[PDB]
């Protein structure tokens, strides 16, 4: 709270990269998490027409 | 193309033949047997069809008044 | 439609009940002809009802014109500027009441589909939602997989 | 054929179990019937359509008291898969005209006096 | 939650009967209750009218059962007075 | 009973444990008086509350427009209290009302700012090959509501 | 020709207003214009359940986001939130999800605290 | 990070949610052709191609210049 215009929407709407290890894990449960993060089901902020996906790095 | 059954279909028959028994149990225990409730409520029901018999025989054309009429000539009121 | 028609977000005209409230309606004129059953209902609301009108809304300036041009009308002058042109033709005393009342109660802002039910200029109080809310943070800022 | 159908009698006979199970007492049994309709009568016959239609189930969960009696009874019979019957429970007896109009019926079926 | 509800005796629907439905949504400001609203003066009609509807099934079931008593009686005392010789 | 550590020997959500009675009414009583410090030292900056109005709720707070869809009786400019409260939120502290807050903790007041009727409203209906056509213009009654303030009292 | 229409002109503009802003020809020729605009009615009158249902799945989207930032599942967080008394609808939570993260959190965790 | 306490007579429940500070330790020091173009363009923001292709004059049309603006 506080940021000017400006810098609150570009911290809002920020994409994030997240790493997921796929080490013994099942693709299926890997594609889930990955597939809510690209998306950006995982932000209250989503809708569909915000382009509210974040990066999804999965060694 | 077959169909089959899920146990959300059996859980929701089963909600409803468990209220269908609860049903059976309250229908189960009559206050007045046949022979009490015979004329009960025949004075009501004599009125309220004496109201319907008095709705049904009161139809008629309505009043007509010469203000009504009369107060068409308003339609060239004017200012002088 | 939505898709064929202008929107605008809800707002008033001056923070109009911050401080205080000022009735958005300043001018109504109503055109009305002498002969004419078109007018008779404004002529009869001339008659009846416009100088009560006038004694509850002191800001606002009604003019009586006596003479329009084609229908007879009222057209409402509203502090922002806008103007709201009403036929009052064969319209009953109590039809023209009512639609004089809800000029009144209006304000100036266009009739238009309106997006958001509510309008805040402070959505927030706690801090807008960000990514890195509900983030825990890491002993010297250290991002996944970062060696050091 | 497709016909009505007639229950056997011993269908609306409550067993110990029941009475245990419901909390009703044969003895003194309850005055009034809270009947809604939870089901609806589209794809139903005509015969199940009018008895709604005379016990005033039109609406789908919308309370209606009705007698305890046998005609309503047979006719709640002939309508039982499309209705949720409750006992009237009346903890405060049924209300005075001083408070008619402050009466609800709560969910539990007890028309309460105070609301 | 409606089971939950209907379990705590409530309304099954948070819309239905409860404080948040029949209280007052507002009043002015100086302290002067708000006039009715128009939902809450058909509910209370409406529940006005079910317990008058109960009050008039009771009543009509209870003075049914007592002339049929009163049949009981009077058909035994005839017969009883018929034995008169 | 005792059962050897498995996978299915436990189940795997944590075990909870109730905090004994005592413990909680104390921490309770702490945080409710330390609230009710913060508010009778006003250490609170805008207040945000929803409000259960019309047959809505609200997420308001001082300054904000409200749109009702209908009339509601009352002239411009008049304030009017909100009484169904549900919230009330502030920076370091919210309550929470079950379902309401009383009369006695907030009041959140507001005023009449417009009377207006919405954009008309198409209803059309269209059946194919049924000459079945029919449209209807429909126009919403609306008041336009100024939230003017929030007011929260220490009576925790 | 006794009796000729004279406002056909104005008839016609009143359907061609509503399709003016069409693609192709639709949005000229009456023919075209009259049953394109039809649709366009029938649509705006039908979508009016689908915004309400699709408000409802942002709303249930939103707090099952940020309901998950803190370890709950979105029944979870209802459940229990009914189960407490609290009555706050669904568009009241994403919008506190969205503006009042804290007090989401502490939403959050009265929710979990009741299920515990 | 939430203190959650019923009120004594148990109508209303208190939450006090301070906010947290990051601590300093868990902070670092400040440091001190249309193909090619398109296909550069998609890798700097990860996007595909086709949002940075032209569109036609009625579409540009459509596109509204004054929008409503809230807040």
């Amino acid at each position: 709270s506080s940021f000017s215009r400006a810098p609150q929407q570009w911290a809002t709407f920020a994409r994030i990269w997240y790493l997921l290890d796929g080490k013994m894990q099942p693709p299926g449960k890997l594609a889930a998490m990955a597939s809510i993060r690209l998306q950006g089901l995982h932000k209250p902020v989503y809708h569909a027409l915000s382009d509210c996906g974040d990066h999804v790095v999965i060694m | 193309r077959p169909r089959f059954v899920s146990l959300r279909a059996k859980q929701n028959m089963i909600r409803r033949l468990e209220i269908e028994a609860e049903n059976h149990y309250w229908l189960s225990m009559p206050y007045m047997t046949r022979e009490q409730e015979r004329g009960h409520a025949a004075v009501r029901r004599r009125e309220a069809f004496e109201a319907i018999k008095a709705a049904a025989t009161s139809k008629f054309p309505p009043h007509r008044f010469i203000a009504d009429q009369l107060d068409h000539l308003n339609v060239t009121k004017k200012w002088s | 439609t939505a898709r064929g028609t202008p929107s605008r977000f809800l707002a008033s005209v001056l923070h109009n009940g911050l401080g205080r409230y000022v009735q958005q309606l300043q001018r109504l004129s109503f055109s009305v002809s002498r002969d004419g059953a078109s007018s008779r209902g404004a002529r009869e609301f001339v008659e009846r009802e416009v100088i009560d009108f006038a004694r509850r809304n002191p800001g606002v300036v009604i003019y009586v014109n006596s003479r329009p041009c084609c229908v007879p009308r009222v057209v409402a002058e509203y502090l922002n500027g806008a103007v709201r042109e009403e036929s009052i033709h064969c319209k009953s005393v109590e039809e023209i009441s009512t639609l004089v009342q809800k000029l009144a109660d209006q304000s100036g802002l266009d009739v238009i589909r309106i997006r958001k039910p509510f309008h805040t200029d402070n959505p927030s109080i706690q801090g807008q939602w960000h990514p890195f809310t509900n983030k825990p943070t890491t002993f010297r800022g250290l991002r996944p997989r970062e060696v050091q | 054929k497709f016909t009505r159908s007639r229950i056997p009698e011993k269908v609306f006979q409550a067993s110990p179990e029941d009475h245990e199970k419901y909390g009703g007492d044969p003895q003194n049994p309850h005055k009034l019937h809270i009947v809604t309709r939870i089901k609806s009568t589209r794809r139903r016959p005509y015969w199940e359509k009018d008895i709604i239609k005379m016990l005033g189930l039109e609406k789908a969960h919308t309370p209606q008291v009705h007698k305890n009696i046998p005609s309503v009874n047979a006719k709640l019979k002939v309508v039982k898969h499309l209705i949720r019957i409750k006992p009237l429970k009346l903890p405060q007896g049924l209300p005075a005209e001083e408070n008619m109009s402050n009466t609800c019926l709560k969910s539990t079926g007890e028309l309460v006096v105070q609301w | 939650g409606g089971q939950w509800r209907l379990q705590q005796g409530l309304a099954a629907n948070p819309s239905g009967y409860g404080p948040l439905t029949e209280l007052p949504d507002w009043s002015y400001a100086d302290g002067r209750p708000a006039p009715p609203m128009k939902g809450q003066l058909r509910r209370k009609a409406e529940r006005e009218t079910f317990a008058r509807r109960v009050v008039l099934l009771s009543q009509e079931m209870d003075a049914g059962l007592q002339a049929w008593q009163l049949r009981q009686q009077k058909l035994q005392e005839e017969q009883r007075k018929q034995e008169n010789a | 009973g005792y059962v050897p550590k498995t996978s299915l020997s436990s189940p795997p959500w944590p075990e909870v444990v109730l905090p004994d009675p005592v413990e909680e009414t104390r921490h309770h009583a702490e945080v409710v008086k330390k609230v009710n410090e913060m508010i009778v030292t006003g250490q609170y900056g805008r207040l945000f509350a929803v409000v259960h109005f019309a047959s809505r709720q609200w997420k308001v707070t001082s300054e904000d427009l409200i749109l009702i869809g209908n009339e509601l009786d009352l002239a411009c400019g008049e304030r009017i209290r909100l009484e169904k409260v549900l919230l009330v939120g502030a920076d370091n502290f919210t309550l929470l009302g079950k379902p309401l807050l009383g009369k006695d903790l907030v009041r959140v007041e507001a005023t009449v700012i417009e009377k207006t009727e919405s954009w008309p409203r198409i209803i059309m209906r269209f059946r194919k090959r049924k000459n079945f056509k029919k449209k209807r213009i429909v126009t919403t009654p609306q008041t336009v509501l100024r939230i003017n303030s929030i007011e929260i009292a220490p009576c925790l | 020709l006794r009796n000729r229409v004279t406002d056909r002109y104005f008839r016609i503009q009143e359907v061609l207003k509503h399709a003016r802003h069409f693609r192709g020809r639709k949005n000229r020729c009456y023919r075209l214009a009259v049953r394109t605009v039809i649709r366009a009615f029938v649509k705006c009158t039908k979508a009016r359940y689908l915004k309400k249902k699709n408000m409802r799945t942002l709303w249930i989207n939103r707090i099952t986001a940020a309901s998950q930032e803190h370890g709950l599942k979105y029944p979870a967080l209802i459940g229990n939130l009914v189960k407490c008394q609290v009555e706050l609808n669904r568009k009241v939570l994403a919008d506190l999800a969205i503006y009042e993260p804290k007090t989401f959190k502490s939403l959050a965790a009265l929710a979990s605290r009741r299920r515990h | 990070n939430v203190e959650l306490a019923l009120t004594s007579d148990g109508r209303t429940i208190v939450c006090y949610h301070p906010s947290v500070d990051i601590p300093y330790e868990h902070t670092k020091p400040i440091p001190r052709e249309e193909g090619p173009m398109i296909e550069q363009l998609s890798k700097m923001f990860f996007t595909t191609k086709h949002r940075w292709y032209p569109h036609g004059r009625y579409h540009r049309c459509r596109k509204n210049l004054n929008p409503p603006k809230d807040r």
